[PDB]
RNA sequence: GACUCGGUGAAAUCAUAGUACCUGUGAAGAUGCAGGUUACCCGCGACAGGACGGAAAGACCCCGUGGAGCUUUACUGUAGCC
RNA sequence: GACAAUGGUAGGAGAGCGUUCUAAGGGCGUUGAAGCAUGAUCGUAAGGACAUGUGGAGCGCUUAGAAGUGAGAAUGCCGGUG
RNA sequence: GAGGGUAGCGGAGAAAUUCCAAUCGAACCUGGAGAUAGCUGGUUCUCUCCGAAAUAGCUUUAGGGCUAGCCUCAAGUGAUGA
RNA sequence: ACCGAUAGUGAACCAGUACCGUGAGGGAAAGGUGAAAAGCACCCCGGAAGGGGAGUGAAAUAGAACCUGAAACCGUGUGCUUACAAGUAGUCAGAGCCCGUUAAUGGGUGAUGGCGUGCCUUUUGUAGAAUGAACCGGCGAGUUACGAUUUGAUGCAAGGUUAAGCAGUAAAUGUGGAGCCGUAGCGAAAGCGAGUCUGAAUAGGGCGUUUAGUAUUUGGUCGUAGACCCGAAACCAGGUGAU
RNA sequence: AGGACGACAUUAGACGAAUCAUCUGGAAAGAUGAAUCAAAGAAGGUAAUAAUCCUGUAGUCGAAAAUGUUGUCUCUCUUGA
């Protein structure tokens, strides 16, 4: 059987770059008011997995690109 | 030659046996190294993801073909029984510049960083 | 012209395009028609 | 009945066994370790201190995001009824 | 030729021994195959030969391929016998 | 006594969780079935090189797990290490 | 490149049979004389069984519970040794006695001296009085498929490559270029493009540009499957039972 | 919408090629010395391992009947743009 996608992370991971997973980013959705707003514009521009990540999600967004 | 064969060096290697002796005669020792040890690869005891999502995807997609185009002479194109595209939706002529040849461009939506170059050696446009 | 089918040994015979690693290893020699050798050179090309 | 003879002839247990005691030692209560003490080799009839004796993967206690049965103003439901 | 390193559980890496089947090559075998028994034999190990007795059909060697490929423990199963 | 009837989400019970073919807080048999078992037990040839950890963080988590840390193998960087 | 009598069907043999249960239902064990029955006329001890001869046979030291005939276990004979000694049974040292080999600084035994608490599991730690095994034999646990990733090997290379399907001898191979991955990335997206995104910005900053992939496959590992093996108390569904 | 003619097939079967001597031995197919066949050197059996000893194999014929099976006549049914 092939392998499935956990198409739950997919909906939130966007692969392209060199193997890169990309972003999203948590604290985003709503409680603001509470983040400062220097806490508030920065969490709006997004980063990668992380390298100790990618090695345990390797395998779900296999397909991702 | 059939009765002394001889695989190519560095291929083939004797797969790994497990338990069978005391030159490893094993895996772990205690925990979930019982038979189909579960931990779901992901479901590490809290979250993981769970943190944003941001999505869409619609239609209409390209499919780019750069101006490496060091073909003929002249003619026309979207030949590409050539040795260029394949697999096309549609055909953009991008840059990476290198207009060594005068030819005559023909696809559908062609940038314009490259039909800039495409149109000083030859002129070429269409749809 | 393989009522030859019944030799020790030797009794493989194909066509020049049913050919096979097999025999051309197995078998310490090997003998040719032309054109069937002609036939080889041509889709070995 | 046991016990002696004739007849027939099991079993639970059992890592291998040439299987002493003291004071110690030690997973902190030793046939088997140390240091002494004691003891010729092999039966039989007896007795139960020890072999943490045999028997049953501790019923107590705790644990497992085990089970089942039971209760209710636990939740979610449903046979039925107004 | 010197000179260094070489305790080791989980565990990683490496190189190998043997078992059955297949392929090709090359062989042994009723002037006695496998198996079994015995030996004071050889190799760093897994392991390999040789001699003799037994036995009365078969079997190895080389190279490569494939595996129901290696047992001392599971209150493991089955048999036999303490 | 003889012939009968009530059956397991059921039956019977002068009532004890009592009986339903020699253990009934829910009979037996076959199937789903290799239920599931973060638990215990077991896991079979040899040599060679290296060689841990029993900590942190979060966890309906606490004898389980994930990432980090520490092991190995391989690439690479190239004096950054002591 | 499936089993070869504990394997392979439960069943190589008169198996759904002995056997067990009221029933539904559960369910074994057990193959092999020899080329040929030539299956031991005859004498002998014995009621017989069984046996010594004589015989058939290549062989019965193949004789029927019959090819081979391991081990545990049971016995007969006996070369060295043993009745003042405290012993996980061996190891190291070693006289005496007996023997003579795959002939090699030999083999058997062992007065006596030194040393010395089995193995497995599980443990901070087990001689452990924690667990397991009466012994011997056989059987008995990391597999395969399909996906993923990575390594190694090989072929081509700015390309690489086929799937079904036809063809073929259940091949290899020929065919088949739908298809997949790669040559371009960035953005939620419209979209622009060696650059794009945010941004009012031709500031800055994210990801990318500067060049290598792809197909098969050995190995490692993961995922889907019972997924290394054995083990529940239980749950549901159909049935079978008031002798 | 049901039945009359002769090809093949299924259900019994037949033909089918080519070896001798010796040594060992209980027995030859083994070893060895000379041969032969082959559209047949697949396999099993025979006193040990056999292309030439037997059953066979390649190959070739073969069916009274019975089904099955079709080519084709008939057979129906036909009005077609
Ligand atoms: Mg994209
Ligand atoms: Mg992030
Ligand atoms: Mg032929
Ligand atoms: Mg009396
Ligand atoms: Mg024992
Ligand atoms: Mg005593
Ligand atoms: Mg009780
Ligand atoms: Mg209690
Ligand atoms: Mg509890
Ligand atoms: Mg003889
Ligand atoms: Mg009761
Ligand atoms: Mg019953
Ligand atoms: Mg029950
Ligand atoms: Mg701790
Ligand atoms: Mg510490
Ligand atoms: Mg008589
Ligand atoms: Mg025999
Ligand atoms: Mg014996
Ligand atoms: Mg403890
Ligand atoms: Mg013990
Ligand atoms: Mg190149
Ligand atoms: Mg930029
Ligand atoms: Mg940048
Ligand atoms: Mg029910
Ligand atoms: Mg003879
Ligand atoms: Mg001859
Ligand atoms: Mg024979
Ligand atoms: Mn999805
Ligand atoms: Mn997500
Ligand atoms: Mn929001
Ligand atoms: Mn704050
Ligand atoms: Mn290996
Ligand atoms: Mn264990
Ligand atoms: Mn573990
Ligand atoms: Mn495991
Ligand atoms: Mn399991
Ligand atoms: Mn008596
Ligand atoms: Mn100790
Ligand atoms: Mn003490
Ligand atoms: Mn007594
Ligand atoms: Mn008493
Ligand atoms: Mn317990
Ligand atoms: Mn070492
Ligand atoms: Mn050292
Ligand atoms: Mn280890
Ligand atoms: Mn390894
Ligand atoms: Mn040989
Ligand atoms: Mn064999
Ligand atoms: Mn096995
Ligand atoms: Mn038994
Ligand atoms: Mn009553
Ligand atoms: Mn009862
Ligand atoms: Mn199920
Ligand atoms: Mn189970
Ligand atoms: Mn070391
Ligand atoms: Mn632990
Ligand atoms: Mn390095
Ligand atoms: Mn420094
Ligand atoms: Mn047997
Ligand atoms: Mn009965
Ligand atoms: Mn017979
Ligand atoms: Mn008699
Ligand atoms: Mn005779
Ligand atoms: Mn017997
Ligand atoms: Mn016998
Ligand atoms: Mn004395
Ligand atoms: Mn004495
Ligand atoms: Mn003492
Ligand atoms: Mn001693
Ligand atoms: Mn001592
Ligand atoms: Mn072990
Ligand atoms: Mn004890
Ligand atoms: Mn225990
Ligand atoms: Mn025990
Ligand atoms: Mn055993
Ligand atoms: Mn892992
Ligand atoms: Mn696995
Ligand atoms: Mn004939
Ligand atoms: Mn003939
Ligand atoms: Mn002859
Ligand atoms: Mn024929």
């Amino acid at each position: 059987p092939k392998m499935k996608t956990h198409r739950g992370a997919a909906k939130r991971v966007k692969r392209t770059a060199s193997g890169q997973l990309k972003r999203s980013r948590a604290f985003t959705s709503h409680l603001f008011a509470n983040k400062s707003t220097k806490q508030k514009r920065q969490l709006r521009k997004a980063r990668l997995v992380s390298k100790s990540d990618m090695k345990r999600v390797k395998q779900l967004l296999a397909y991702k690109k | 030659k059939l009765h002394e064969l001889k695989p190519a060096e560095g291929s083939r290697k004797e797969r790994n046996r497990v338990g069978r002796g005391v030159a490893t005669g094993n895996g772990k020792t205690s925990g979930r190294g019982h038979k189909g040890q579960k931990a779901r690869s992901g479901g590490g005891v809290r979250p993981g993801f769970e943190g944003g999502q941001l999505p869409l995807f619609r239609r209409l997609p390209k499919r780019g073909f750069t101006n490496i185009n060091r073909k003929e002479y002249a003619i026309v194109n979207l030949d590409q029984l050539n040795k260029f595209e394949d697999g096309t939706e549609v055909t953009p002529a991008l840059l990476v510049e290198s207009g060594v040849v005068k030819n005559e461009k023909s696809g559908i939506k062609i940038l314009g960083n490259g039909s800039l170059d495409k149109k000083l050696t030859v002129k070429a446009h269409k749809f | 012209e393989n009522e030859d089918v019944n030799v020790e040994l030797s009794a493989r015979n194909i066509p020049g395009v049913q050919v096979t690693t097999a025999q051309g290893l197995n078998v310490l020699d090997i003998t040719n028609a032309d054109s069937l050798v002609i036939t080889e050179a041509a889709a070995k090309k």
